[PDB]
């Protein structure tokens, strides 16, 4: 009974499909990673909020730390997410 | 490996390292420091794995392991500058010239917990300036007022997400000395989730010694800091508390 | 007492917000919650200087007389006292503000319940 | 109308480095 | 412009 093995073929199908819509999905990125946001673009954009606001030292010590960790973490991390939403909440 | 893309991360070993040449680290201390760099060596720079390992080891050489303030023993101005600030106040004075006293004697830096209890505005919570400015010793101060969370005390295991060590630790790390002098105000007032089973083991002698967090996980000696409790009224105050 | 609050800020033409803590019994409104928590947010008072966009906004307390129990009213002593607002510490933001500029505005029906820490400040 | 295949073309040359840059580090780890 | 937003679309 090739049953089986016609439902393997079945399955090796989706995984082509799946592959396409890989590649589907990396085309659309390509021309949807426009007027988005990155690690680098965020640090200017938290720090032209501190341009026209007199920060104390301590303040100013404390922002310059969680940047420097900014920097380190990846995109997609929790702790990249916490930091983040401290830095919006000190440089505001 | 030209082809590819290679950077020097390695230097991070010796960036931390840097931190406890002019620190006296203890051998407990010094064994975790060494078997967490020898495992931050082997993470992947990207694993989450080692970014928490690499703010624990950033936690553990920023602690001034054997830093001490240049605390002042000279009795003549450290009595001048008191009187400076605060006219009155005898029985305070004198228990801070009494302590600067029994100091010189022992030739060491000495660790003391002051509670100040009175009537509203008498100059509990200002002296501690003072008495800092007259100690030379570094200065920091936390309100434990309603206080309902005993992380603030202890701090939170470092596998959460964003744990960190809490107020104490935080403290040594932003004077940067092991002798400074901590104002707890409104110790009478703290309050129940219960921190007051928590600062039983920061105010006594017995146990300060070797105060344990719970993100940094290792002893730390605050035998010699000086603990000043502000207090309304004494008959609210915790048992413990009141009887170290 | 409530309404002459508003035209005192806008005589002064300085930012108002109301802070309704009349009833209340959560400290965390106050100051806040710690960044280890999920959704952590900072006390009233920071948002406060957030949504004002200045440092000496007009935070009007209202019915401090009706404070809960069971406690605000120890965490109001670093809010409101004369020379401590100058390092206010938020368990959000962890870092001192100076809130010595801020113009506070209390309002009680009855002297007698105000606890003597307060009622002295 | 034909920015598609402009689109498509480069999202292709991206997708081909991103997998050279796999295979030599494949090739370097081995 | 149109054209960018076209392919957007199309995306
Ligand atoms: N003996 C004193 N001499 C001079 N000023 C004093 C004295 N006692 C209190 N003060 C003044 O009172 C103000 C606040 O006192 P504080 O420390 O808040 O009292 P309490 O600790 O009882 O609340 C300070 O600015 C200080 O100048
Ligand atoms: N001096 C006044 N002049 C004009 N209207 C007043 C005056 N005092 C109170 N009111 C009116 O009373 C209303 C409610 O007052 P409210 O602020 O609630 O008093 P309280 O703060 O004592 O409860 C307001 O809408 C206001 O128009
Ligand atoms: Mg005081
Ligand atoms: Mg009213």
């Amino acid at each position: 009974q090739q049953r089986l093995g016609r439902e393997v073929e079945e399955k090796i199908k989706q995984t082509h499909r799946k592959y396409l819509l890989q590649e589907q999905l990396k085309i659309i990125k390509k021309e949807l990673g426009l007027e988005k946001d990155d690690k680098d673009a965020i640090e200017e954009k938290f720090r032209e909020r501190l341009k026209e606001l007199v920060v104390p030292k301590h303040v100013m010590d404390v922002v310059d730390e969680e940047l420097s960790k900014l920097g380190l973490l990846d995109n997609h991390s929790s702790e990249f997410n916490v930091t983040r939403n401290y830095l919006d909440w000190l440089t505001s | 490996e030209l082809g590819l893309e290679k950077d020097d991360k390695d230097a991070i070993e010796e960036k931390f390292r840097e931190r406890l040449k002019e620190l006296v680290v203890p051998k407990h201390v010094m064994d975790v420091v060494d078997e967490e760099l020898s495992k931050l060596g082997l993470l992947d720079n990207h694993s989450s794995e080692f970014n928490v390992t690499r703010n624990y080891l950033d936690w553990l050489t920023s602690i001034p392991w054997g830093k001490y303030s240049n605390e002042n023993l000279d009795l003549a101005r450290a009595q001048a500058v008191l009187e400076e600030d605060h006219y009155g106040m005898e029985d305070v004075k004198k228990r801070i010239l009494e302590f600067i006293a029994v100091s010189q004697l022992r030739g060491s830096t000495q660790g003391k917990i002051l509670c100040f209890y009175g009537p509203p505005g008498v100059g509990k919570t200002s002296i501690a300036r003072s008495i800092a400015r007259a100690l030379n010793r570094e200065y920091f101060r936390f309100s434990v007022g309603g206080m309902t969370d005993v992380a603030e005390i202890k701090g939170h295991r470092r596998t959460y997400v964003g744990a960190m060590p809490g107020k104490i630790i935080q403290c040594l790390k932003k004077t940067k000395t092991e002798n400074p002098l901590i104002l707890i105000d409104e110790v009478d007032k703290i309050g129940r989730g219960d921190p007051s089973s928590a600062l039983l083991e920061l105010l006594d002698p017995e146990q300060n010694a070797n105060f344990l967090d719970h993100y940094l996980d290792v002893p730390v000696d605050l035998s010699k800091v000086l603990f000043i409790c502000t207090a309304n009224v004494t008959d609210t105050i915790p048992e413990p508390l009141r009887d170290r």
